[PDB]
Order: structure tokens, then C-alpha cells, then sequence
């Protein structure tokens, strides 16, 4: 009625693909700037998908 | 010379502040060595938080 | 400079291990504001002697 498993499958990809980005130990700071502001693209895109 | 007013006047306007409405968080600052604020994310079964 | 390299030796930051003392990271990192609301502390305030 209101499930749509295809949209939920993509939600699982976004969930496990987020940890790869939220683990990559970087240095020099400029990637720490983009390392946080990438989730505002990583999560926004998954909402557009649903 | 600032010591007089910064202790018995600018301190009264602070004690009143912690009693106002719309103020609901703990910005505790004593001991910088070990303090972190609280995360309060609104989570959902599906989607993102 | 003679004993700065002894301070920044143990670490620029640190985390707290589950139930216990601090854990200094052997890395020399520059501080950023993105780390504040997440994990770690500026170790120049960690007050272990």
C-alpha cells in the first residue's frame, strides 16, 4: 500500500555508502571541510529519489 | 574599576537570563578539558535523520 | 621550540576510551570546526600532566 521496496533498496545503499565516506581518515583540513558538507548532498539526493 | 560593575550588576542580568522561557539547553562551560554538547537528532524508520 | 616538539609529539587531539582515561592520537592534525559537534578535543586543553 505504501512500501515501495525499490526506493527502500536505494535507501540501504545510501546508508552503507555513507560509512565509507564517514570513515576515510584524511588530513590537512580541506577534506574535513568537504567531508561534512557531502552529507548535505548524500542525504538530499536520497529524498529526491523517494 | 570594571571589577565593581562586572560583579554586582552584570551578574544580575545573567541570573535572570537562565530563568527565561525558550531557553532549554545546557551550555555548561566550566572545565573545557571535558565538555561536549548533546546531539538530539529527529530519527525516522525510513529515510534520513 | 625545544619542548614544543615534545608536546605535539604525543598528539594534537585525543578521544576518551569507554570508561577510563584519555587516548592521545600520535598524529599531528590542524584543528577544524567540523570536529566540534562530533568527536575529539583540542589536546592543548586536555589537562593530563
Amino acid at each position: 500500500t505504501v512500501t515501495n521496496e525499490f526506493a527502500s533498496r536505494f535507501r540501504t545503499i545510501v546508508a552503507t555508502l555513507a560509512n565509507v565516506v564517514n570513515e576515510r581518515a584524511v588530513q590537512d583540513d580541506m577534506q574535513k571541510a568537504t567531508r561534512s558538507c557531502t552529507k548535505q548532498w548524500l542525504r538530499h539526493l536520497e529524498t529526491q529519489f523517494d | 574599576n570594571i571589577a565593581v560593575a562586572h560583579t554586582d550588576h552584570l551578574s544580575v542580568v545573567y541570573a535572570t537570563m537562565s530563568n527565561f522561557m525558550l531557553n532549554f539547553t545546557n551550555n555548561f562551560s566550566g572545565n573545557h578539558a571535558t565538555f561536549k554538547p548533546d546531539q538530539y537528532v529527529i530519527t525516522s524508520p525510513e529515510g534520513s535523520y | 621550540p625545544v619542548e614544543y616538539g615534545i608536546f605535539i609529539q604525543r598528539g594534537a587531539t585525543y578521544t576518551i576510551n569507554a570508561a577510563g582515561e584519555f587516548e592521545f592520537s600520535g598524529r599531528n592534525e590542524k584543528w577544524d570546526q567540523s570536529l566540534y559537534l562530533s568527536e575529539h578535543f583540542p589536546a592543548l586543553f586536555s589537562d593530563v600532566p
